[PDB]
């Protein structure tokens, strides 16, 4: 089954924006000589107008429809200063992303689309302000919003000095997303000296995949520039795959003593929130802090992994299990839970990062011997040594059968205290 | 696998089953009850097998959910002192945030004209009584909010159909063949909609019962425009339909509350609002960026063959189309919700080494 992030066309091209009405190609410009316009004055930050050294911008998109416009060469967005002009407006200037609401703007299509003569303009504060050339349609000047918006239908002459169109274009850096893959069975060992099969050797089943918008990623690595124009967009992977516990030999008519390590350590989730602005909940699902919680829901949508439901991060657990061979024989036992694994990748495949949490809800046996000639294990005691939180804080009726290959649920198995009472 | 194929199926999402639901500090076996009418108090009464107490949270783009009853489908409704069941319009106080405390716990919240700012939880009064759900603002280390699923039944949800590779254009057999008049259908994509948000003959309590979530199917084809045999050195004028008509617009906005833009992305209404951008991941379909609505519009076009050899050419127009359909498969629409956008076309030949025709002047008739 391939894949679709769904992208817009404008979010994938970074593009010359061009006015609708100016005779002599004026548009969006990163020219290094001041405005010509004796009540607009420019300076370093100040985005302008002008018909020569044009600007390529892409508009990345967020869940709430609007978008973050950022320049190609130099990796800044566009930002609505909070500072005042003549006639009660904001300068519209180059600044570094950090997610605020003064970066993000909403695209407004009018005209006639019948005819292909459509354009566009761009609001902000919930519609109250409409980004507008100072002044001039076919002189150097500066951008800004100002909030005296004029009739569209007939486009007044002041509603020209807001109307754009798209020209020329760069495509933007997109990797190629993976195909999902199916998880394979619990490995089975082959003899009693077979430890069984460890995590760097664990076959992987690709179920998700999203498209990160290299502005909340933080890849120090690249500078800001090269990120923009050859990795526009990350790859995040998620995979799954049978995470060992433990291996041993149990002795004939023994109980043994086993700890069980899952979940996600604090080293770890601090690492994911440094780079990405993401960590794992308590359920399994996804956080998301500032920078990136604009994306949430596209990303976990690709992703196939839920949005969390609780405030509480995952963490460490430590588990003491004792477990009962009722064979004549002496057996080798080995233990999977699954594991969780999402995986930063640039454009060219190069692995930037992994980080794994080990999900102990979903885990099995397997034997040597194997079944029908040995009988299954026994779980006879579990006791929750360590976890700093207490989300989860039930245990398994004893005693439970670990059918050999059997995946065992903790939620649809008895607990203590009872759940779903 | 098989069997690990289901995996992700076997810890659900909130959408995917049936619950019962109780608080969790009361002693006695109380159970939510929604009234029998289709608008009135939700109560706390005596835990019975009826579908009163049957409850379906059906998730949004953000994670609230809607929730519905199985008696007769009215939604929990955010009134000014008490939780009411009323028919579901898409209002803000009809979405809910459930929030778990611990893996078995959790309370509903419901957020004001405000943010980050009242967010209040839902509480009885009585543990010993019936009692209607109020407010409170006192969130932390309060138990009191604190809901457990008393039982949950997993739905069988219909099965969606695979997702197709983008249509290929028709070929001609001969100079006499004018070809299909459609191509293939391809699916696109499709996606699953909640039956308290789709117009039907069935009773809302039926639907929640049957058919609690319909599914809308989205498919792609090449559309047949004209078709002629065009001597050498010939201008031939040919007209090209566009858009919707007013009909299969009314009816689909009518059917699921969604309507196309003219930039022929989908404007959804205030019942669907809330799941547009699941909707249009679903389907590979974009959100629209005007507010003028697509139109029907006729286009005539010149066509010049500039080869030295007659050649038949057949128009295409690529077509995009939305049914609606219940769990069991049947189509509800009855009315087509086709539009055709006239900016993608693709011209059949013969002799199919031909060249494309010479694309000259285009008009539009006020008919």
């Amino acid at each position: 089954t391939s894949l679709n992030y769904n992208l817009p066309e404008i979010s994938k091209k970074f593009y010359n924006l061009k006015n609708k009405y100016s005779r002599n190609g004026y548009g969006l410009s990163k020219t290094e000589f001041p405005s010509s316009i004796e009540n607009c004055p420019s300076n370093e930050y100040s985005i302008m107008y002008d018909n020569k050294d044009p600007r390529f911008l892409i508009r990345f998109l967020l869940d709430d429809g609007r978008y973050i416009i950022a320049d190609r060469d130099d990796g800044e967005v566009f930002d609505e200063a909070p500072t005042y002009l003549d006639n009660n407006n904001h300068p519209i200037i180059s600044r570094h992303y950090t997610g605020e609401e003064r970066q993000k703007f909403e695209q407004v299509g009018s005209g006639d689309y019948i005819t292909g003569e459509q354009f566009f303009q761009f609001y902000t504060q919930n519609k109250t302000r409409v980004l507008s050339n100072c002044r001039a349609l076919d002189s150097r000047t500066i951008l800004l919003s100002t909030a005296k918006i004029f009739p569209i239908y007939p486009p007044a002459s002041e509603t020209q000095l807001t109307a754009f169109v798209n020209s020329s274009f760069y495509a933007a850096a997109i990797p190629q997303l993976p195909q999902t893959s199916l998880l394979e069975n619990i490995p089975e060992p082959t003899s009693l000296d077979d430890s069984g099969v460890l995590p760097k050797d664990a076959v992987r089943a690709v179920k998700g995949s999203a498209l990160l918008p290299c502005i909340i990623v933080h890849d120090p690595n690249l500078n800001n520039s090269d990120k923009m124009k050859f990795n526009t967009y990350y790859l995040l992977e998620y995979k799954e795959y049978w995470h060992q516990l433990w291996s041993q030999i149990i002795p004939a008519h023994q109980t043994v003593k086993i700890q069980e390590r899952t979940g996600i350590s604090e080293v770890v989730q601090n690492s994911m929130i440094e780079d990405l602005n993401m960590y794992i909940g308590a359920d399994f699902g996804m956080l998301f802090y500032f920078r990136s919680s604009g994306f949430k829901e596209q990303i976990t949508r690709g992703l196939n992994r839920p949005l969390s439901q609780t405030t509480t991060q995952l963490g460490e657990r430590v588990e003491e299990m004792e477990y009962y061979n009722s064979n004549d024989l002496d057996v080798r036992y080995v233990k999977y839970a699954l594991a969780r694994e999402f995986t930063l990748k640039r454009v060219n495949g190069e692995i930037v990062k992994n980080w794994v949490a080990v999900d102990y809800r979903l885990a099995g046996i397997q034997s040597y011997p194997n079944a029908p000639i040995t009988n299954p294990l026994t779980l006879t005691k579990h006791t929750i040594i360590r976890c700093e939180n207490s989300y989860d804080g039930h245990i398994f009726k004893t005693p439970l059968i670990f059918k050999n290959g059997e995946v065992i649920v903790k939620t649809n198995e008895e607990l203590i205290p009872k759940i779903n009472q | 696998m098989r069997n690990l194929d289901f995996i992700d199926s076997f810890i659900p999402t909130e959408g995917k089953y049936i619950r019962v639901m109780d608080f969790y500090n009361s002693e006695y076996p109380f159970c939510i009850h929604a009234p029998s009418a289709p608008n009135g108090d939700i109560m706390t009464e005596i835990c019975s097998r009826e579908n009163n107490q049957y409850f379906i949270f059906f998730p949004t783009d953000d994670g609230r959910v809607i929730i519905a009853n199985r008696h007769n489908g009215s939604v929990f409704t955010g009134e000014a002192t008490s939780v009411v069941s009323d028919i579901y319009t898409g209002s803000p106080l009809q979405f809910f945030r459930e929030v778990k405390r611990t893996m078995a716990t959790y309370y509903l919240a419901i957020q004001n004209p405000e943010s980050a700012t009242d967010v209040r939880a839902l509480e009885p009064h009585s543990h010993e009584l019936p009692s209607r759900l109020y407010y409170t603002n006192n969130i932390e280390n309060n138990s009191n909010i604190l809901i457990s699923n008393k039982e949950q039944i997993y739905l069988t949800l219909p099965s969606l159909p695979e997702n197709e590779q983008y249509p290929k254009t028709p070929v001609l057999s001969g100079i006499d063949d004018i070809g299909p008049n459609q191509s293939e259908k391809s699916i696109i994509g499709s996606t699953l909609i909640p039956c308290i948000m789709v117009s039907d003959f069935i009773s809302l309590g039926e639907r929640m019962k049957t058919t609690p979530y319909y599914y809308v199917k989205h498919t792609q084809y090449w559309q047949s425009m004209w078709s002629a045999l065009f001597p050498p050195g010939s201008k031939e004028t040919k007209t090209e339909k566009s858009g919707i008509t007013d009909t299969s617009q009314i009816s689909m906005t009518d059917g699921i509350n969604v309507s196309i833009g003219a930039d022929f992305g989908l404007r959804f209404g205030n019942k669907t609002f809330g799941i547009k951008g699941g909707f249009t991941y679903d389907t590979k379909t974009q959100i629209t960026n005007t507010s003028q609505l697509l139109i029907e519009t006729t286009y005539t076009r010149e066509y010049t063959n500039t080869e030295n050899f007659p050649v038949r050419y057949t128009g295409y127009v690529l077509a995009s189309e939305f049914t609606l359909h219940r769990s069991d498969g049947t189509q509800v629409n009855t009315i087509p919700w086709v539009a055709l956008n006239d900016n993608y076309t693709t011209i059949a030949r013969y002799p199919h080494f031909a060249s494309e025709p010479l694309l000259g002047n285009t008009k539009i008739i006020t008919d």
